[PDB]
């Protein structure tokens, strides 16, 4: 949920306050965000800049930046969401998905990808070699 | 909210798991990491959790903090260059002599190729595979992309030409990692080994003797910086500005601090000061790629890369097929050799003419029977040569290890299959 | 082609005027010069050595251009190397010969060269002292008072010896396992070229010195080849083409 010692954002922020003001310019927001590996769109940038004081000429302080980064970090998909996404395709309710079922899902749904890639990720889902994929167990194993 | 969205989350999760396996291998089987306090425990079960990925993010944060504290106050020109590099996208280049692309480009890692061949035994592990264990990653050189010059701007990585065919992608991988040099070799060579040395020699001065320097973290030498895909650009830019501040050549400084710096110039600078290396976990298979043939390849390089297209183009006469089969046996490419043996019908007089080949390295140095018996990989072709009566089993070598027979090479390689075959025949 | 030949009249003049200062040369007619190359490329418990085939071919072609008949042995254990050197020393063609070359190429330690079945827990090494013993003036009468040149490429009381180990020279390279080219070695390549362009006018040790000068660059000074166990008392002009 909440942030913890990810206040290292400040470091990135501090690399971009020209003055000691601790204030970055609106024009730089995207840049600083890309310094943290985030790729905001122009719509998101405008929405964030309008939330921050519009009157002030390119004045964003680190409190406002951290408040925006809080939502940006809290919008990452959770473990239970991934489990629900798995359950969407197992209407059997058994807790398992056939390897061919997942293959058909990945070939004829979602973003398109090469067949060798679907083979590799089916191998990753099919641990034992059997048609079953224990999605609950697998996602719990992956989430430490 | 659509079903496509859930399938997308599923496949993103599985790609994350593949990357987690790769990074767990790297961080648990890497001996150099333990000395640097960056090592990680082995996976408890059959697979590894996302803890390898969080460990990757942690070591990336560590190196970012190390380089940020080195220069916490930033000047205007420094921050302008940092913004230029933060907003610039990369092209990633993999060079090989093999044909890795048809309608789709599929590049696999070393470990994936090993697992696919399913050879029974594991040969002695090389030092790199042991010290870094990055062998489940496809490797790439890095160039700037916002240019309209010829696509392969740089053709050498660690002054090595890894192949004539250059495959270039233009998108970052979400789970790749960047190093400022090779993950094995943390040293940049002198200027006489750099490809684009002419530009820097003509226009810049003291950087020539300043550029060849170990690029390492504050822990000391052999501390190779690791950056994840999210933090790579910042780390590159900060290490670059550290080097630029250390440099005394004002011309180089104001060239790399030109507000309207040229993208190709920036690529020249980053290929000069650093030798960036990008790693994508396990495989790389996409439809968005560019293939450039930089040069023609030799028949032997083609045999080594199993490039059947160049082989068929170059091997048209039996005199050339002699060279091809010699290079196949010498380089232990048995499948290529069997392809040649089916496409061209070889007789005993052909092997006699191969024995007289002084142009070819293997056949001028070694007896053909020696070449057949050197390694177990050639068993099949050995079988072909013996069942078809092309060579006599008891023939005594006359070139290298004279007086020995093929049984002796079999006993050296300790391959019981070859020994039984030679004994019964 | 690349090997420059010494003119015959110079050969006669140098043999006549400085005979007390150079090793004598047997006539090309009825001469049986022999050279041996032992090279280990594949190891059971050690990394492989690649590009060795290029060095073998180059050394073979050079020694043959110098009119030596070359025997080449590959992938031998230490005991088999010792037996091969011992057999070569009892080769009787050396009676009709005037010199010999031994090129040994493998991984090594400070005390000797490594065999194929070598491990730190059970070592398999041929000691250099063993080599110099096998060819001394007592155990190899065919090559007594004749120059004995040992080229070594490795990777990573006793006064009796000083009386019987005569007319030896060793040129040793100790470049590490991986530093370069998979299509050769810088030491073997530099040696071959210096022989090809300086053997016609300069004696063996002058050629070795020119190799060393070629290694005098700041990036190659670390892996400079060394002249060791020099038991020579005269100069060996190889007089190529004669």
């Amino acid at each position: 949920l909440t942030e913890e010692q990810i206040a290292e954002f400040k470091e990135a922020f501090s690399l971009f306050d020209k003055d000691g003001d601790g204030t970055i310019t609106t024009k730089e927001l995207g840049t600083v965000m890309r310094s943290l590996g985030q790729n905001p769109t122009e719509a998101e940038l405008q929405d964030m800049i309008n939330e921050v004081d519009a009157d002030g000429n390119g004045t964003i302080d680190f409190p406002e930046f951290l408040t925006m980064m809080a939502r940006k970090m809290k919008d990452t998909d959770s473990e239970e969401e991934i489990r629900e996404a798995f359950r969407v395709f197992d209407k059997d309710g058994n807790g398992y998905i056939s390897a061919a079922e997942l293959r058909h899902v990945m070939t004829n749904l979602g973003e398109k990808l090469t067949d060798e890639e679907v083979d590799e990720m089916i191998r990753e889902a099919d641990i034992d070699g059997d048609g079953q994929v224990n999605y609950e167990e697998f996602v719990q194993m992956m989430t430490a | 909210g659509r079903p496509d969205h859930c399938a997308n989350t599923v496949k993103n999760f599985l790609r994350k798991s593949i990357a987690a396996q790769s990074y767990s291998k790297m961080f648990s089987q890497g001996t150099s990491f333990k000395s640097l306090n960056l090592s990680l425990e082995a996976p408890s079960g059959a697979r590894s959790s996302f803890r390898s990925l969080e460990h990757l993010d942690k070591v990336s944060r560590h190196y970012i903090s190390e380089i940020i504290q080195k220069v916490h106050p930033l000047s205007s020109d420094e921050r302008h260059l940092l913004s230029i590099i933060i907003n610039s996208n990369f092209n990633f280049r993999h060079q090989s002599n093999s044909n890795l692309s048809n309608n789709i480009l599929n590049i696999k890692s070393f470990d994936k190729i090993q697992s696919e061949n399913i050879q029974t035994h594991k040969n002695t592990y090389s030092e790199d595979i042991k010290e870094i264990s990055n062998h489940d990653f496809v490797f790439f050189g890095v160039e700037i992309s916002n240019h309209q010059e010829k696509l392969p701007l740089n053709k050498t990585h660690h002054t090595v030409d890894f192949g004539a065919n250059a495959y270039i992608i233009d998108h970052d991988s979400p789970y790749g990692y960047m190093t400022l040099t090779d993950h094995f070799d943390n040293a940049i060579p002198p200027v006489f080994y750099h490809e684009h040395q002419s530009f820097f020699l003509d226009n810049f001065k003291e950087v020539v003797d300043e550029v060849s320097r170990y690029v390492h973290g504050n822990q000391g030498k052999t501390d190779v910086p690791i950056f994840n895909t999210k933090d790579m650009r910042l780390g590159i830019g900060l290490h670059l500005i550290d080097f630029i501040r250390k440099s005394k050549d004002q011309g180089f400084r104001e060239f790399c601090y030109n507000k309207n710096i040229d993208p190709v110039s920036l690529d020249r600078i980053i290929n000069f000061v650093f030798q960036l290396e990008y790693h994508i976990p396990r495989m790389l298979s996409t439809d968005n790629f560019k293939k450039i043939k930089l040069r023609d390849i030799s028949l032997e390089d083609a045999i080594k890369a199993s490039n059947y297209e160049e082989i068929n183009n170059k091997v048209t006469d039996k005199k050339m097929a002699h060279q091809a089969l010699a290079y196949s046996l010498g380089n232990k490419k048995a499948d290529i050799a069997l392809y040649l043996l089916s496409k061209f019908n070889f007789t005993k007089q052909d092997v006699a003419e191969m024995e007289k080949m002084k142009n070819n390295r293997y056949c001028n140095l070694y007896d053909v029977e020696y070449l057949l018996s050197k390694d177990g990989a050639n068993y099949k072709v050995l079988e072909y040569f013996i069942n078809n009566g092309l060579v006599d089993v008891n023939k005594k070598f006359q070139k290298v290890n004279s007086g020995d027979t093929m049984l002796d090479n079999a006993m050296k390689s300790k391959d019981s299959k070859m020994i039984d075959f030679l004994l019964k025949n | 082609d690349a090997l420059k030949l010494c003119p015959h009249e110079e050969f006669l003049r140098l043999c006549k005027e400085r005979a007390e200062e150079i090793y004598p040369i047997k006539e090309r007619n009825n001469r049986t010069r022999l050279a041996l190359i032992i090279c280990n490329t594949e190891f059971d418990h050690l990394p492989p050595r690649n590009g060795a085939d290029f060095d073998i071919t180059g050394m073979k072609e050079l020694l043959e251009g110098l009119d030596y008949s070359v025997d080449v042995e590959e992938n031998l254990t230490a005991r088999d190397m010792e037996s091969a050197l011992r057999a070569f020393a009892t080769r009787p063609e050396h009676k009709s010969s005037d010199s010999t070359f031994l090129v040994l190429m493998s991984h090594g330690i400070l005390e000797g060269i490594c065999g194929t079945v070598h491990d730190e827990k059970k070592p398999d090494v041929l000691l250099y002292d063993t080599i110099f013993q096998i060819f001394n003036n007592r155990n190899c009468l065919s090559l007594k008072d004749k120059p004995k040149v040992i080229i070594v490429q490795a990777a990573r009381d006793a006064v009796y010896k000083t009386h019987v180990e005569k007319d030896f020279i060793a040129f040793c390279s100790s470049t590490p396992h991986n530093v370069d080219s998979t299509m050769g070695s810088i030491f073997i390549t530099q040696l071959i070229t210096c022989f090809q362009k300086y053997s016609w006018c300069c004696h063996l040790e002058e050629v070795f010195r020119k190799v060393q000068q070629s290694f005098e660059t700041p990036r190659a000074k670390a892996q400079m080849p060394t002249i060791e166990r020099l038991s020579m008392t005269r100069y060996f002009y190889l007089f190529p083409g004669n």
